């Protein structure tokens, strides 16, 4: 359905004015409801873990495969709606989140280009995905091009994101010069006995962890972050880290990896520790994406990781779009909007929120101890799956640092609630104006997955049984 | 204050001018 | 039970509802008819689990 | 006792400790938006290829190493 | 040119309530005293006679206790010791 | 049901604008609900009773019956019992007691205090370890909203104090309980004295445990944050958390540690003792210079729960009998104090400093008298139930350790010494000068404190009154060959 | 100023003020 | 327990320490001859850890004749005194003495590894509820154990006895 979307939407915006940009999204965006709707039946091919190779062996079809497709859907659904519709119909939100008129093709295309990475079986095909995805998303970093920050920041990508496709590539040609193959289902125990592709097989794992930013290369990521515009920044931060990871814990090739094993720690301590003197809003979400990139990075050193991951990766997505979301609304009620393109900027803009919105507090509230991890929201039963994991593998001194790390990013996920129940002078009175229903509900919705998803638990692992065993 | 009780409103995490600002 | 799992997610509908009236700063009773349609459109999806879980659980089953 | 550990040694390794070690680590790790990354890029390249080859020859004697370099990093 | 909705009316944040009589007369001197007593953490150093109390009571307390627990650990009985008998079981 | 009763729930929110006399309702009905559950629970019979699961992949939204249980567990025997009873009398109060001193969003507060009385309770029905973290970490967020809105001038601070302390501590319990998980494939309370681990892993799992329970009693040396979160915290938090949520810590060794752990709790059992000698020493002595009302009562229950924890790991009836007795006293006695410091008399006169309080009989002699009971009754005169607590936990203690025992009796010295000296000035000398004449103790205030007051006498002069809950317990967890 | 105790906290005051204590009963 | 060599082990880390400082230096210059001297004396950092950490290593296990996080906490509390000797002032150098030799010491204790011993691990172990009247293994769990187990491991006293109370005293 993608590659049709593509094609139609490419002829359409071509004939379409830049007054229907929005019309055309909104379009784009029931279509893929309907996509995830009628064609989702077909789960049932991958009962009793039935694995299919399609494509002459390029692509690779499984239930794991199938539900990060889904999850990918869900998301390019959400992040549609921001632009599709809008928050207030005053001038400024006008001037505010207009969509630009190739951004939709460019968000299908860069979801074309993760679709095709997760499902890569073939070096070959990860890495035109790689590169699909990588310009896709330098194009998406830049289509905003009156922003200073932005061009800045698409040419700083651009170039880091280079570099890493050259690791990559000599990655894999290197691979192919030992071994005269490009496919990993190559691969057995044997082989891995017999030679020693450990330096291969990192430096590849390495030059993909390092395009979704882990330490210490992250500071590069957290600028562009910081500098694109906050409806690119919902998408940008989060599409490529769930291809990337989705493919590396497919693959298996890092198993108890020491130089991985040093990497996540450092990642962990550095995501936790480097955001606590932050001031900008933006920029602390970024650190928070790179601590949740470290839990995640843990689940590459051991086998059977499918369920933790999983369920970690749909948690920390809806947890992630729901505070940007907030982050969004919580416009509304500031009295100063830095630019056109970041209206808020700084957490002490949200001070004494609770007094303008107090519902909007209480979500606020939610997604945060989700965050931290308080039970009974999403947040505690992913880290619950993943501590379980690793002390299953005995992953003893990397537990304690998860701890540990837990604990210091708390501090700055509560910055934001402390200063949002703080207290504000100047308290709306009245407005005649309504937040738009369409993004309200979806944002309630959000919440209420975040609130009572736990009721689910059981179900959801006995499903998990008869698809992925 | 900030997260750690530091006094809050270079490098670009505490830098406050603004490129992008309206009046710039 | 099917009807209790219908009940509850039809309250996680009505939940949403709710929440969504006080998020846009306005009446828990706003739009009442926005409560039964959400209350219908949450009870499908739960129907829906109902269902995929009753086959997987025939499935484990089968195999014995 | 009531000052001096309660109110002293038990905030140092407490609140009060705690916030400064953070304060000075978090301003060390933030302390030409190009030229340096790629600095950085190969700095981390070079690095981990001579710090894995110690671990290869010897284990132990990386730890002090590792130590030092998050010495550098945060302190 | 980007400024709040015009469509927004703010008024002030009132607490409310009944302006009770004022029935303590504060005394800055004793307020001072307890915002040091209180805020004492802020401001401790390490000197010879700080770092001595800390070395005592965190160090040197538990260690004589933790010699008399694990010294003493089973070693006496007592319900219904009788004359002669050894009320040490080692 | 549900539905009317939402309804009706609506429609007195609608009408008279301010939940609080719902709630109050609401929670006389729970209180009712409890008593009828004694009235037909069986006492001849060490096996948990109310059994229902939740969660249930059969049933997500209802109860279970299935033959195949992934939900959470929830059911009670005479330990639950005895700590939802006191739970279920101190609610109501915990709502009373701020009856006229909320004037602004006091849904809200109201709303928070009333969710976290009943994630308490909810709590002590849980029979596995993964229900019981969750309503264990549940308060969390709910503690720390409300500290940090309706909280004194320093509230910020206790809040990030109550989250981050008790977070800490509940992370390593955390790894405890993915441990025993992993390695057992279960996590009930029912028949987890069955599985007997290697001494090694036992020992492992045993840190994790006992560094939660050091950080909720509080103990030495990490008890620095209760002082605080107690002083800035608002009436209902502060009577809730002493209480009630320092109880869960007592309940949390007797139920999660010690039928599991036990060679491990036999070989660790001396530093627990050195532990409980610091914590009872060390905070009794630096209670003497605080300047600060709140924060001496404060002081207060940390030394009660050192002796608590004392009887608790004694390994002999009367000492595990007397730390629930005296848990019991203490979930009386704290909240009238904390009542009158941060109820009566902050009420009135909004601060908290000692010098500026002196001789409050000549005005106040109803409040006088009350601050002389309460204060003779923490620290443990007979015919009061923390007299008994604390003679059983010492006795306990005693035959554990004849020696550390015996320097625990000083306990008894140390008590005094900060209670009354704080009562001395309270009560007399003349009138202070800094603060003016106010209204006596009213009728609400005096029947908050007669009702703990009552309590703690009934079960001071006849504590066997709860053994027809406890005797089976008093034998469920001592580990003699 | 006048006692040991006293003088032990003269670094971990920061502009507080130094008072010669002298008891008031005296 | 075969002794380590501790003179060749730590000379061996004073090289690696020294050009591990010199690879800092370098890359110090290009991010900010004058490389030493605006070094930092990071070249000295690198090179008095590694000195430090592994001297007292080697030290400590060969004087205990053990393996174990023990020595890895003296070793750490090695390094955090030189690190802390920069500060010039006494309670910093026993903060950092202190902490960096737990910190250490909580490392070694956990297996002195950053990544896993995965056949120790329980993925890679015997597990579950053991056989007729096998010995116990570390992830291993029964329904009784052996009651001179218990005595030997826990210690005679404090109501651990060779033989039930009652039975031993029963009259005849
Ligand atoms: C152990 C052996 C330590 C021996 C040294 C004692 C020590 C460490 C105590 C740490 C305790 C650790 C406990 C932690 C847990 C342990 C498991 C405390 O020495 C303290 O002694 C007190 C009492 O004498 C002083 O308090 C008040 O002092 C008077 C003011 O009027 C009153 O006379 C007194 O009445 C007050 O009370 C303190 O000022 C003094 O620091 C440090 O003392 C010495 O070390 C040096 C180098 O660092 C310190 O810096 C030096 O001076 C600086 C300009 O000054 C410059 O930088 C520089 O010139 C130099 O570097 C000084 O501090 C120095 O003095
Ligand atoms: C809440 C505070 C948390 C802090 C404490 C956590 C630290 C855990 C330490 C305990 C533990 C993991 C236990 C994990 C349990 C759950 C984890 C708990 C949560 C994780 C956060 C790590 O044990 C480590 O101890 C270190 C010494 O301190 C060693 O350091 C190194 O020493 C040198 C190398 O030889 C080097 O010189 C250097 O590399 C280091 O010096 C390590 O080698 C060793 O693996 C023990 O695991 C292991 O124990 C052994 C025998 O016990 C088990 O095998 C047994 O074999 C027979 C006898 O062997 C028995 O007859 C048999 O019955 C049993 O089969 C194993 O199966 C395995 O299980
Ligand atoms: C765009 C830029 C383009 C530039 C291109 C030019 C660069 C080309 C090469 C660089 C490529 C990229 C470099 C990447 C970083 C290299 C680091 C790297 O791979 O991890 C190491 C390499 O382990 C070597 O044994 C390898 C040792 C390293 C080789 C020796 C060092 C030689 C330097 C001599 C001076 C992988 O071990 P690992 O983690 O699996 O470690 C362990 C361990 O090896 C096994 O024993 C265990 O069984 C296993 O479970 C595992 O846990
Ligand atoms: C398992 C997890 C998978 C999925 C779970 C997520 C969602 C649940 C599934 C389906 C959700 C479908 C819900 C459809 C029913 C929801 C519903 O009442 O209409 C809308 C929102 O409608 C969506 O915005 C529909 C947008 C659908 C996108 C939701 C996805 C999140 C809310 O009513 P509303 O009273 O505010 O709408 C009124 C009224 O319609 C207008 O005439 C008024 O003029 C206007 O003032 C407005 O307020
Ligand atoms: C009428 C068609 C509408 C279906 C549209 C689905 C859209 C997905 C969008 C976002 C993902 C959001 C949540 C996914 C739920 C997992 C389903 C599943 O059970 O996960 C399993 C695998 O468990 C796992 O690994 C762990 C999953 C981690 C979930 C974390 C969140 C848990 C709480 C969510 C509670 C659910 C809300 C219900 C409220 C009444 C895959 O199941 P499956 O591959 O057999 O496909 C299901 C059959 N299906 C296609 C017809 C729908
Ligand atoms: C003719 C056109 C005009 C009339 C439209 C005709 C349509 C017919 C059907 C209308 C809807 C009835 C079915 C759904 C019930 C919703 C009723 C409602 O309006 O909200 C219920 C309640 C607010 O009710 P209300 O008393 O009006 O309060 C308003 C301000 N206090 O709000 C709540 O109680 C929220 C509770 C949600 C969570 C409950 C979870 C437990 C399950
Ligand atoms: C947010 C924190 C995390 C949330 C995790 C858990 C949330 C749970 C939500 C609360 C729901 C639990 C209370 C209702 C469940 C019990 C209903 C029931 O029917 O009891 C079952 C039990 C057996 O009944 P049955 O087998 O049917 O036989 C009847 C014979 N005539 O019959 C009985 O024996 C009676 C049992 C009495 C139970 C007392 C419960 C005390 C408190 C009740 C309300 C608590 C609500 C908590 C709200 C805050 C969230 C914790
Ligand atoms: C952070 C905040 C976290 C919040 C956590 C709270 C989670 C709340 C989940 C509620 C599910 C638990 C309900 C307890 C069960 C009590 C009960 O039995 O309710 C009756 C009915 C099913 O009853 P039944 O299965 O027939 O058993 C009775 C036989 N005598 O039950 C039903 O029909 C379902 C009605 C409940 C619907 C709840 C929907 C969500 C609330 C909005
Ligand atoms: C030769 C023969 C033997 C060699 C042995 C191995 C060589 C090790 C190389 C040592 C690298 C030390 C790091 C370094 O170069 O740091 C310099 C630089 C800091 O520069 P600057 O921006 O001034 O930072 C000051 C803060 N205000 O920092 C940087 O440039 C950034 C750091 C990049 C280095 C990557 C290190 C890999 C990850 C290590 C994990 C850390 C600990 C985790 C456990
Ligand atoms: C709220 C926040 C709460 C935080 C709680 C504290 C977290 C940790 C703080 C830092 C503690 C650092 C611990 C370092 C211990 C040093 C060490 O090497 O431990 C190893 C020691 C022996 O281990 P092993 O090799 O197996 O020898 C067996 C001989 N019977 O193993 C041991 O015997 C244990 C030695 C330490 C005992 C516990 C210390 C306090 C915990
Ligand atoms: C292995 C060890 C695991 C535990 C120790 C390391 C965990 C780090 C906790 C971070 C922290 O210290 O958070 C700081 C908190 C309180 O916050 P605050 O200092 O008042 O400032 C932030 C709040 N403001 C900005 C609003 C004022 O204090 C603690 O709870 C310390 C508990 C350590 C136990 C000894």
């Amino acid at each position: 359905m993608l590659i049709l979307a593509i094609i139609s939407l490419i002829t359409f915006v071509s004939m379409s004015k830049l007054s229907d940009n929005r019309a055309i999204i909104r379009l784009i965006n029931i279509y893929l409801i309907l996509v995830l709707v009628l064609d989702s039946f077909l789960y049932l091919l991958f009962l009793n873990n039935q694995t299919y190779t399609v494509m002459g062996e390029l692509l690779i079809f499984n239930s794991f495969t199938f539900y990060i497709d889904m999850l990918i859907y869900f998301i390019m659904i959400v992040i549609s709606s921001l632009y599709g519709y809008n928050l207030y119909n005053n001038n400024l939100y006008k001037t505010l989140f207009e969509p630009k008129k190739e951004l939709i093709i460019l968000f299908l295309i860069n979801i074309l280009g993760a679709l095709l990475i997760v499902h890569s079986n073939d070096f070959i095909t990860l890495f035109v995905a790689i590169e699909l995805q990588s310009y896709s998303i330098y194009l998406i970093t830049a289509i905003y091009n009156s922003s200073y920050k932005a061009s800045k920041a698409s040419m700083l990508y651009f170039f880091m994101g280079g570099i890493l496709s050259i690791l990559i590539a000599y990655s894999i040609n290197t691979y192919y010069s030992v071994l005269n193959s490009y496919t990993l289902h190559s691969l057995d125990s044997l082989i891995i006995n017999t030679l020693d592709l450990n330096l291969i097989l990192i430096a590849l794992s390495l030059g993909l962890l390092f395009k979704i930013g882990i330490a210490p290369l992250h500071k590069w990521l957290i600028s562009i972050y910081e500098n694109t515009p906050i409806l690119i920044t919902i998408y940008i931060s989060l599409i490529p880290k769930i291809s990337i990871l989705s493919y590396l814990v497919l693959s298996n090739i890092s198993i108890n990896s020491l130089v991985i094993s040093i990497l996540a720690i450092l990642t962990l301590l550095v995501g936790s520790v480097g955001g606590l003197l932050q001031i900008k809003i933006k920029r602390l979400l970024a650190f928070s994406g790179l601590t949740n990139a470290g839990y995640m990075m843990l689940l590459l050193l051991l086998n059977n990781n499918e369920f933790s991951y999983l369920y970690y990766i749909t948690q920390y997505s809806i947890s992630h779009l729901a505070i940007f979301m907030i982050i969004i609304f919580s416009i509304y009620y500031i009295n100063y909007i830095n630019n056109q393109y970041n209206p808020i900027i700084y957490v002490n803009q949200l001070k004494g929120l609770i007094h303008d919105n107090a519902y909007l507090v209480l979500s606020m509230a939610i997604v945060v101890f989700s965050f931290i991890g308080i039970p009974p929201l999403l947040g505690f039963f992913g880290k619950l799956n993943i501590l379980m994991s690793i002390l299953n593998n005995g992953y003893y001194f990397i537990s304690i640092v998860l701890i540990v790390a837990s604990l210091i990013s708390a501090l700055y996920y509560l910055y934001l609630l402390n200063v949002s129940i703080q207290d504000k002078n100047n308290i709306l009175i009245n407005s005649n104006e309504t937040v738009s229903s369409v993004l309200s509900y979806i944002l309630s919705s959000l919440i209420i997955l975040i609130t009572f998803g736990f009721i689910y638990n059981s179900l959801i692992i006995d499903i998990f049984n008869v698809y992925f065993n | 204050s900030g997260a750690l009780g530091q006094k809050v409103p270079m490098v670009e995490d505490l830098e406050t001018y603004d490129e992008d600002s309206p009046i710039n | 039970a099917l009807f209790t799992s219908l009940v509850g997610a039809s309250g996680l509908g009505f939940a949403t509802k709710f929440l969504s009236n006080k998020i846009r700063l306005k009446p828990a009773g706003y739009y009442p008819l926005g409560y039964v349609f959400s209350g219908v459109a949450w009870a499908g999806l739960g129907l829906v689990l109902h269902n995929v879980h009753q086959h997987s659980l025939e499935v484990l089953e089968k195999k014995k | 006792i009531a000052h001096h550990v309660d109110k002293g040694s038990l905030y140092r390794l407490g609140p009060v400790g705690i916030n400064r070690l953070l304060n000075k680590a978090s301003y060390n790790v933030i302390n030409s938006s190009l030229s340096m990354n790629s600095m950085l890029i190969l700095i981390t390249i070079v690095s981990l290829l001579l710090l894995v080859l110690v671990m290869n020859v010897n284990f132990i004697i990386v730890i002090p190493v590792l130590i030092s370099i998050l010495y550098i990093l945060f302190s | 040119e980007l400024k709040p909705s015009s469509a927004i009316q703010r008024g002030p944040l009132n607490k409310g309530g009944w302006d009770a009589p004022h029935a303590l007369h504060n005394d800055g001197a004793i307020d001072r005293y307890a915002h040091w007593r209180t805020f004492y953490q802020e401001r401790f150093k390490y000197t010879r006679a700080t770092g001595k109390s800390t070395l005592i009571f965190l160090v040197a307390f538990p260690a004589l206790i933790g010699y008399v627990a694990y010294q003493s650990e089973g070693l006496f009985e007592f319900a219904g010791k009788r004359r002669g008998e050894s009320v040490t079981t080692r | 049901i549900l539905l009317s009763s939402l309804y009706l729930f609506n429609r007195i929110l609608a009408w008279q604008g301010n939940v609080k006399h719902f709630y109050l309702f609401a929670s006389n009905l729970l209180l009712l609900f409890i008593v009828v559950l004694y009235i037909n629970f069986n006492t001849f019979s060490n096996s948990f009773q109310f059994n229902f699961e939740l969660f249930n992949s059969l049933n997500p939204f209802g109860l279970s019956n299935s033959d195949i249980s992934n939900g959470l567990l929830f059911g009670i025997d005479g330990l639950s019992l005895t700590f939802i009873l006191l739970t279920v009398l101190l609610i109501p109060l915990t709502l009373l007691g701020n009856w006229y001193n909320i004037n602004f969003n006091s849904n809200l507060y109201y709303t928070l205090v009333l969710a976290i009385g009943l994630v308490i309770l909810l709590n002590f029905w849980a029979l596995d370890y993964i229900s019981f973290y969750i309503l264990f970490e549940a308060t969390l967020p709910l503690l720390f909203i409300l500290i940090h809105i309706y909280g004194s001038s320093d509230s910020e601070r206790a809040s990030f104090y109550v989250l981050m302390f008790t977070l800490s501590g509940s992370l390593f319990m955390l790894l405890s309980i993915v441990v025993i998980s992993i390695v057992l494939n279960t996590t009930n309370f029912i028949n987890h004295n069955l599985f007997v681990l290697s001494l090694d892993l036992q020992t492992i799992i045993w840190l994790g445990l006992f560094i939660a329970i050091m950080v909720k009693t509080p103990l030495f040396p990490i008890h620095v944050w209760l002082p605080v979160v107690h002083s800035e915290s608002p009436l209902a938090g502060s009577m809730i958390l002493a209480g009630l949520i320092l109880k869960l810590a007592l309940y949390a060794i007797l139920r999660l540690l010690l039928p599991l752990l036990c060679e491990a709790q036999i070989l660790y059992t001396p530093m627990i003792y050195i532990i409980s000698l610091l914590t009872i020493i060390l905070t009794s002595l630096a209670t003497l210079r605080q300047i600060d009302l709140k924060v001496i009562i404060a002081y207060s229950s940390i030394s009660h729960m050192g002796i608590a924890i004392l009887g608790v790991c004694s390994n002999t009836s009367l000492g595990i009998y007397g730390s629930i007795v005296l848990g019991v006293a203490h979930g009386f006695v704290s909240p009238a104090l904390f009542l009158i410091v941060g109820g009566i008399l902050y009420d009135r006169y909004h601060i908290r400093i000692v010098n500026y309080y002196k001789g409050l009989t000549t005005y106040m002699p109803q409040l006088a008298t009350y601050i002389i009971i309460l204060s003779f009754a923490n620290i443990g005169t007979p015919l009061t139930g923390n007299f008994t607590g604390e003679f059983l936990s010492l006795q306990g203690g005693f035959i554990r350790n004849p020696i550390i025992g015996g320097i625990s009796c000083i306990s008894v010295l140390l008590a005094a010494i900060y209670q009354l000296k704080l009562t001395n000035k309270l009560t007399g000398g003349i009138s202070s000068i800094y603060m003016h004449r106010t209204n006596d103790v009213t009728i609400r205030e005096k029947f908050i404190m007669n009702i703990l007051i009552i309590s703690t006498l009934i079960i001071g002069i006849c504590p066997q009154i709860m053994y027809n809950l406890l005797y089976w317990t008093v034998n469920n967890y001592i580990y003699i060959i | 100023i006048r006692a040991s105790f006293d003088k032990a906290e003269e670094p971990m005051l920061g502009d507080y003020p130094d008072i010669d204590p002298f008891p008031a009963q005296l | 327990f075969h002794p380590y060599n501790t003179l060749g082990l730590a000379t061996q880390s004073a090289m690696v320490g020294l050009g591990a400082g010199v690879v800092a230096a370098a890359a110090r210059n290009s991010l900010a001859l004058t490389t030493f001297s605006k070094s930092g004396g990071v070249v000295t950092i690198f090179t008095g850890a590694s000195i430090a950490y592994v001297f007292t290593y080697c030290s400590a296990a060969n004087l205990r004749e053990r393996k174990d996080g023990w020595n890895h906490m003296w070793a750490g509390a090695a390094t955090g005194a030189v690190l802390g000797a920069r500060t010039k002032l006494v309670p910093a150098f026993i903060g950092w003495t202190v902490l960096c030799g737990a910190a250490c010491g909580l490392f070694g204790w956990t297996g002195a590894r950053f990544n896993a011993d995965r056949k120790a691990s329980l993925e890679q172990s015997p597990k579950g509820f053991v056989q007729e009247d096998a010995h116990q293994t570390f992830w291993e769990v029964v329904h009784r154990r052996p009651l001179s187990l218990t005595v030997e491991q826990l210690g005679e006293g404090r109501g651990i006895n060779a033989v039930p109370i009652a039975t031993a005293t029963e009259a005849p």
